[PDB]
RNA sequence: AGAACGCAGCGAAAUGCGAUACGUAAUGUGAAUUGCAGAAUUCCGUGAAUCAUCGAAUCUUUG
RNA sequence: UGAAAAGAACUUUGAAAAGAGAGUGAAAAAGUAC
RNA sequence: CCACGUCAACAGCAGUUGGACGUGG
RNA sequence: ACACGUCGCGCGGU
């Protein structure tokens, strides 16, 4: 990861969680900086590349 | 004879364009003086409307948003392609 | 690719044209030329 | 006639001139905003301070109309 | 305009290289400009390598004040090493541009010695240091400009 | 340039009266570069304010001897560009060139209807 | 059938008969205090400037609420900030603002003309014109001789031509000496110019008649040529800027005007 | 593979101070260095709990290390330094 | 997947050129010189003759099949640049397909463009062969081997020489084109060719116009135009003629209006307000080449049907073996099977001036405009233009510093360029067809893609090169 | 396409495109009627006559009819 | 502190914080220029 | 009298005018105007002015 | 700064800035608070 | 603030980072 | 409207 804060902020915004809980998989890191958007996060949510602690 | 023209333009953002998609919502910058009544007459004599909500509020632009929801069987789609 | 490496001489293309040009003349009639 | 400026426009009679200058109006209003566009344009610039310039006329004849009674 | 000072050459003999404003210090860099020194390009390169390591620094001649009491070198004639690897960086990104200028030159080989090399007042960065009851001291931060050209001797 | 006297600014305030007053129909005065002998004889003038289409040789400068059109003439600035040298940088990176009109001499008119007519008929101080 | 009596000189001219007598008035012992001194008094008069501004002072706020520290008042000021203010500007001690005096005026100079004094000092002006040597000194180059300070013709009025002014200059010969004066030296007065200082052109030569002036509209303007009457002239016309000797040109008539006076003030040496 | 056991005896009682463990990383790293003949020695996050869980104090004294190696030579070294 | 992989094994590839550059200097004064000698060849094919017993173009290619194959035939050359494309329709469908799986050995798998470029080669040499076993040549079915050799290699080395030049050009060190250049450059010659052909002709009128053919309007000018007023008509005196300008004049008058027609929508919001630039998007050029490939097909299926039916399998009954070979036959004129898909996808054979068939007509219609809005949904997806290369094209410039908001910025893109592709190609191939039958040339058809490819083309040229204003740019 | 299936049902589709395409396109207007014109047709003209000219020699090399 | 009321002041202020300058450089090019911002 | 805040195609700096928003007009001039990039208008008689009008039609908000 | 912005094209080097060389001009130790 | 793009200045070093710079929402 | 079983929907669970 590089840049995400915008992501670890928006990733936790989606799941209404205060950022420390949130998980963002190391391998598809690159498909998760590739989100941007409220509905893409969503996807990546339901493949389980981001999960929640 | 001392009345104003309300609209001062259409806004164009990605909410706005957004709304447009959602519920036939057009959303306009209009006069810092712009009473609601005549929003809702002027949007249906430029686009023969009838309007079913108005609601207005401050931007830092200084002209005052306007977020006017349409009737259904109007179409938004064209006639938002027609501004 | 190609094998060989030059193939921007300007020419080689030139050849291929020049050798046709001449040789349809011989074999056929485009002015009462002789018809091999 | 052949359009705009300023011996036909300013001594017009004048409902005419009203009708045409609010469907100028609307040429302006549908291009607008954005729509501006890319332009200027000079069109753009410019039908829009006639439609200053006019309104003085007709402002300015009902003025000196009413100077006249 | 600017170089040389020292202006015998001449240019089918030589190379340049200058740095311009860049933000590291007039005082450490005039001390490592009087050190390089002479020396072809790769012998002052990899002084200079071998200093972001182990090798301190670079002699100290002037600008050798106290500090502590010191130490391991070198000190060859100094002795007073100090490690601001800060100046090294500076240095090193002038003998890369200069070996490189000196690479489409088309000249060569053994020749070199740096022929003269000065530091310009780029200015000083000023800004303050908090202390007491509303007084505050300066507080620079010092940079440079700097202008090399190499010779063959 | 000007005639003496009436106002009497000495003064880098005369200059600037010349510099920043006076728009296009008073740099009329300051566009006139002299006619020749022949068509000076053809209207009975002695200078003429410029066209963008009189063409017109330098003669007083580095640059001092070269025909051509005028390409633009600009009225905050009193000065003329000729077409053209220009002076290329070698991609197309293109240079004005500027000139003064009393260091000129106009050689062909282009000169036009009641234009001609105006300046013939008297001058001053109708404006 | 002589003692002061001069032959006359027309522009005709190429001379033919005599001239009235050369004045009583033109002798005097030439004094070049009274010179100078009549001509700073008259160019005095005359004279003022301007400088800097703001006010005068003075934007500036003040008694002196000078605020101590170190290194002490200094000597004043106040008011105030960051600016601007120490002294400052309100000084001096001005790495800013004004001057211990801005200019003045104020500062009353003059001198007023006493009716005794002004008599004398055109008295001795006119008996200071009535020399030779000096001319060449002064800085202006006359070839021909003698008939001298030179005397002319009554028709010097009438023109209106330019070439008659032409045929009027080779008589007097000058001529050369005005053509000294359309040359650079001439040149290009820098600041100095405003107030007249300047770089680096000298004089020519003057010419006075009687009746007139004449000063008609073509006599003024020349390449340095001045022109005057005998009833109203000055020091500033005779030796501009007090260095005595001017080339000077006359007219006929003039002696039997400047004769008669009353007033009273005349010859004595 | 080899095993050594780094000996924490040395140094690491005497160190603290406040700051042990920044140090005894350094000290792993470099000791790893001399004892394998390598360049980068890897030092994993298994290695970073190892140190760091009884907490700088804290320091379960030496440590048994398993590491591999090294022909590579230089340009993608391995040397794995925590359990192979 | 809808198609199959074909060997491009690495020894083979080696084999065949696809050019191995020496070195070059990438530099603009370079690249139109190479494309100067590609255009000169085309005219080079009418100058020079061809060997054969019946060849000069009178060896029946079929008069709607022969403009849009194209290699400036109608005077002499028969096929030439012929060849090349042919091979450039196998590119599209290849890329199109779009193989994840299975398909026979990698490296044309939506990499299947530099699979083509490599076949080109063989298909110079291979169209050649086509025209021999379809009897197009006159062949009682093998004449003679080494007459039929002889003929060949006339037909595929006009066509090599261009395919070379192409290959220079398509390895980055062109801005011209030999594939597409030559296609148009054929049409322009036969609407001035078509027009003063002799179509019954007693006597020229002094001239011979502008090559060595007289004509209908050389007849008119001997009598006075004053003949046809004295006479019980106005047509069928000159009309045949006529018909070929008449045809161009439909045309001129709807194009001009399509290149207007383009969607703008700027989108380059700018930093200090307003918007500084402009961005536009060609409605109708992005799908010029969809159309040129329908047309190619077309061309392609008449001697498909003729070998298929009598040739290749069969005879057993004419339907059975295909629609399209059935009733495969020279008929009353080309070949044109009388029955069949290929039937009506051809004029009527009187362009137009019969369209009581009922039925042929509105087959005709409908299937072009079909096939041509295909070739557009497919020229999409990796051979074509798509929001998502744009999408990058617009970080670099920044959209004149963006308005940028999000995300609707980057959404914007996605969304239109699906349905303006869609529209282009399903107009153009409507149009096409009506063309024909207003008036023709002999393909009506290839007027319209004539007029798409030589106007807007001049207008791209001179702003690749450095210059701009679509001045001089010819060997500069 | 084909809700209900008529004619009318896949042409919805199209005009929700169309509507757009219609009011925001229009012709070259006046000065660039007569430039497209005026930077092809000596252009146009040129193409077509290149091939037309190689003719004017090439047959009157048998029997001269014309010459070339 | 009280004001003449009101919403109506701050909204002023609102906009001025945006007409505000800010900012650029092409004119600065042209000019005339003596150094400000 | 003065002042706030707007207005623009751009808006650094100045002052030009008020939601009609550097407008334009009536006397008037002559080949160039929109400060500039861009987008345009004119050029053998209706584009463009403060060269001059203590001259003018519009005229928010505060005083 | 300069008569005129001619305010430095093109090439190599450099993460970038800049540097080297070259171009403009009467003059660049006249190259941008000149 | 939010979102995206940046590192000349600012950040008490440095920088692939920012509350800075730039544009919008 | 929370959550697991589902490739997605649906269907099952409180």
């Amino acid at each position: 990861m590089a840049n995400l804060r915008t992501q670890k902020r928006l990733a936790a915004s989606v799941v209404g969680v205060g950022k420390r809980k949130v998980w963002l998989d190391p391998n598809e890191t690159s498909e998760i900086a590739q989100a941007n958007s409220r509905n893409a996060i969503r996807k990546l949510v339901k493949n389980g590349t981001i999960v929640k602690k | 004879l001392d009345s104003y023209k309300v609209i001062e333009q259409p806004i164009t953002s990605e909410t706005a364009m957004k709304k447009v998609e959602d519920g036939n919502i057009l959303v306009f910058q209009v006069s810092m003086k712009a009473n609601k009544y005549q929003i809702k007459k002027a949007v249906k004599e430029l686009y023969e409307v009838d309007v079913l909500k108005v609601n207005t509020l401050v931007r830092p632009n200084g002209t005052k948003k306007a977020y006017v929801r349409l009737t259904a069987d109007y179409d938004a789609l064209d006639i938002a392609n027609r501004i | 690719e190609d094998s060989p490496g030059l193939k921007v001489g300007p020419v080689p293309v030139l050849v291929m044209s020049l050798l046709f040009i001449a040789s349809v003349f011989m074999l056929h009639i485009w002015g009462k030329y002789t018809r091999s | 006639m052949a359009g705009v400026k300023a011996y036909e426009l300013r001594t017009k009679s004048k409902e005419q001139l009203a009708s045409q200058l609010v469907d100028l109006k609307k040429e302006l209003a549908e291009l607008k905003v954005q729509k501006l566009s890319r332009p200027s344009l000079p069109k753009i610039k410019t039908v829009r301070k006639s439609i200053a310039c006019v309104l003085t006329v007709i402002n300015e004849q009902q003025r000196e109309a009413v100077r006249q009674l | 305009m600017a170089r040389y000072g020292a202006t015998s050459t001449n240019p089918a003999k030589s190379a340049s290289a200058r740095g311009s404003y860049l933000r590291v210090s007039f005082k450490n860099t005039r001390e490592t400009a009087q050190a390089i020194n002479g020396w072809e390009l790769t012998k002052a390169q990899k002084y200079l390598e071998q200093v972001l390591d182990h090798q301190r620094a670079i002699p100290f001649r002037r600008f050798n004040s106290s500090i502590g009491r010191t130490a391991q070198g070198k000190e060859f004639g100094v002795t007073k090493a100090r490690w601001p690897a800060k100046s090294v960086k500076f240095v090193q990104g002038l003998l890369q541009n200069a070996a490189a200028n000196a690479e489409a030159k088309g000249l060569d080989a053994t020749k070199l010695y740096v022929s003269h090399i000065q530091v310009n007042q780029a200015p000083k960065q000023r800004r303050r240091t908090y202390r007491a009851h509303g007084r505050i001291n300066k507080y620079e931060s010092s940079p440079s400009h700097i202008e090399l050209v190499v010779t063959e001797k | 340039m000007a005639k003496q006297s009436l106002d009497v600014s000495s003064d880098r305030r005369k200059a600037r009266k010349a510099y920043f007053t006076a728009p296009s129909s008073q740099r009329r005065v300051l566009l006139s570069a002299p006619l020749s002998k022949e068509l000076r004889a053809q209207y009975g003038i002695k200078a003429l304010p410029i066209r963008r289409d009189d063409e017109v040789l330098v003669v007083r400068g580095s640059k001092k001897g070269q025909e051509g059109k005028i390409s633009s003439v600009y009225r905050l600035k009193f000065a003329v560009q000729v077409d053209k040298v220009t002076k290329e940088k070698v991609n197309g990176a293109s240079v004005p060139i500027n000139l003064h009109p009393s260091k000129l001499v106009i050689t062909k008119l282009h000169l036009d209807k009641d234009r001609k007519a105006l300046i013939q008929r008297k001058g001053g101080k109708l404006e | 059938m002589s003692r002061p009596q001069v032959t006359v000189h027309s522009l005709t001219g190429e001379a033919t008969a005599n001239a009235l007598p050369l004045p009583a008035v033109f002798s005097a012992p030439i004094r070049p205090d009274i010179v100078h001194t009549v001509f700073t008094s008259v160019n005095k008069n005359k004279r003022q400037a301007y400088a800097v501004s703001e006010k005068a002072g003075h934007q500036t706020s003040a008694e002196s609420w000078g605020t101590g520290r170190a290194v002490a008042r200094i000597p004043r000021v106040g008011g105030g900030g960051t600016g601007r203010s120490g002294q400052g500007a309100f000084g001096n001690m001005c790495r800013g603002g004004r001057m211990f005096a801005p200019t003045k005026t104020w500062r009353k100079w003059n001198v007023k003309v006493n009716h005794n004094e002004k008599r004398y000092a055109t008295a001795s002006a006119i008996a200071a014109t009535a020399v030779a040597s000096l001319v060449l000194a002064r800085g202006h180059r006359v070839e021909k001789i003698p008939e001298i300070p030179l005397v002319v013709s009554t028709d010097l009025e009438s023109i209106q031509k330019t070439k008659e002014a032409v045929a009027a200059l080779k008589a007097v010969g000058a001529h050369s000496d005005l053509l000294k004066v359309l040359k650079s030296k001439k040149l290009r007065a820098g600041k100095g110019k405003y107030r007249n200082r300047r770089w680096t052109q000298r004089r020519g030569p003057l010419v006075v008649y009687a009746e007139d002036n004449g000063i008609v509209k073509a006599l003024r303007n020349v390449p340095g040529v001045e022109t005057a009457n005998v009833a109203s002239l000055n020091l500033l016309q005779l030796a501009p800027g007090a260095h005595l000797g001017r080339f000077v040109i006359w007219t006929e008539a003039a002696f039997t005007k400047l004769d008669q006076v009353w007033g009273s003030e005349t010859v004595a040496s | 593979t080899r095993e050594y056991t780094i000996n924490l005896h040395k140094r690491l009682h005497g160190v603290s101070f406040k700051k042990r463990a920044p140090r005894a990383v350094k000290e792993i790293k470099k000791f790893a260095k001399l004892h394998m003949g390598t360049d980068d020695v890897r030092l994993a996050p298994e290695l970073n709990q190892a140190i760091w869980k009884r907490g700088v104090k804290g320091v379960e004294y030496r440590l048994r290390l398993r590491i591999s190696r090294k022909r590579n030579e230089e340009e993608d070294a391995k040397n794995p330094l925590f359990s192979y | 997947m809808a198609i199959k992989f074909l060997e491009v094994i690495k020894p083979f590839c080696v084999i065949l050129p696809e050019i191995q550059k020496p070195e070059r200097k990438i530099q603009f004064k370079e690249k139109v010189l190479w494309t100067a000698i590609t255009l000169f060849i085309f005219l080079v094919c009418c100058q020079i003759p061809l060997f054969g017993i019946m060849s000069s173009d009178s060896a029946d290619p079929f008069y709607w099949m022969r403009v849009i194959l194209a290699s400036n035939r109608g005077t002499l050359m028969e096929l030439g640049i012929s060849p090349i494309v042919t091979s450039g329709l196998i590119m599209q469908l290849l890329a199109g397909a779009k193989i994840i799986e299975v398909g026979d050995t990698p490296k044309d798998r939506a990499l299947f463009n530099g699979a083509q470029k490599l076949f080109g080669m063989i298909i110079t040499i291979g169209q050649s062969i086509v025209y021999v076993m379809t009897g197009m040549y006159g062949d009682p079915s093998e004449m003679g081997a080494g007459i039929c050799l002889l003929i060949t290699i006339q037909l595929f080395v006009a066509g090599l020489i261009v395919l070379l030049l192409d290959e220079l050009l398509q390895k980055g060190y062109g801005l011209g084109s030999g594939i597409s250049l030559f296609i148009a450059t054929n049409i322009c010659e036969t609407i001035v060719w078509k027009a003063f052909s002799p179509t019954t002709v007693n006597t020229g009128r002094g001239m011979e116009f502008e090559g060595a053919i007289i004509a209908l309007f050389h007849l008119l000018a001997t009598r006075t135009d004053k003949v046809r007023a004295l006479r019980e008509a106005f047509y069928r005196q000159n009309l045949p003629n006529l018909m070929n300008l008449i045809a161009t004049i439909f045309v001129f008058a709807v194009v001009i209006y399509f290149q207007g027609f383009r969607v703008d929508l700027p989108i380059k919001s700018a930093r200090y307000r307003g918007q500084y630039n402009t961005y536009p998007i060609k409605l109708f050029y992005t799908s010029n080449i969809p159309i040129i490939l329908q047309s190619a097909l077309v061309s392609n299926l008449y001697v498909i049907s003729q070998m298929l039916s009598a040739r290749f399998s069969g005879n057993l009954l004419v339907s059975l073996l295909g629609t399209w070979s059935d009733t495969s036959s020279g008929g009353p004129a080309r070949a044109y099977p009388v029955g069949g898909l290929c039937h009506y996808l051809s004029p009527p054979e009187s362009f137009g001036s019969v369209l009581e068939d009922p039925v042929h007509a509105v087959v005709y219609i409908v299937f072009m405009l079909g096939s041509c809005a295909f070739f557009s949904k497919t020229w999409i997806e990796v051979s074509g233009s798509s929001a998502k290369d744009v999408a990058k094209q617009l970080k670099e410039q920044q959209m004149v510093m963006r308005g940028h908001r999000e995300t609707s910025m980057v959404h914007e893109l996605n969304r239109y360029i699906p349905t303006a592709a869609a529209f282009g190609g399903l107009c153009i191939g409507a149009l096409s067809v009506l063309a024909d039958f207003l008036g023709a040339i002999g393909s009506g058809t290839g007027i319209l893609l004539a007029v798409t490819i030589i106007y807007q083309y001049f207008e791209i040229f001179v702003k690749e090169q450095s210059e701009v204003g679509s001045m001089g740019a010819l060997l500069f | 396409m084909d809700q209900v299936m008529q004619f009318v049902e896949p042409s919805r589709q199209f005009v929700k495109d169309s509507i757009r395409l219609v009011k925001r396109c229009t012709k070259p207007d006046r000065k660039e009627f007569q430039k497209i014109a005026m930077a092809t047709a000596i252009g146009f003209a040129i193409m077509g006559f290149i091939g037309f000219f190689v003719k004017l020699i090439h047959i009157p090399i048998n029997n001269i009819i014309v010459g070339g | 502190m009280a004001a003449q009321k009101s919403f109506r002041i701050k909204q002023k202020m609102a906009k001025a914080k945006k007409q505000n300058r800010p900012l650029p450089q092409w004119i600065r090019l042209r000019t005339n220029n003596t150094i400000r911002y």
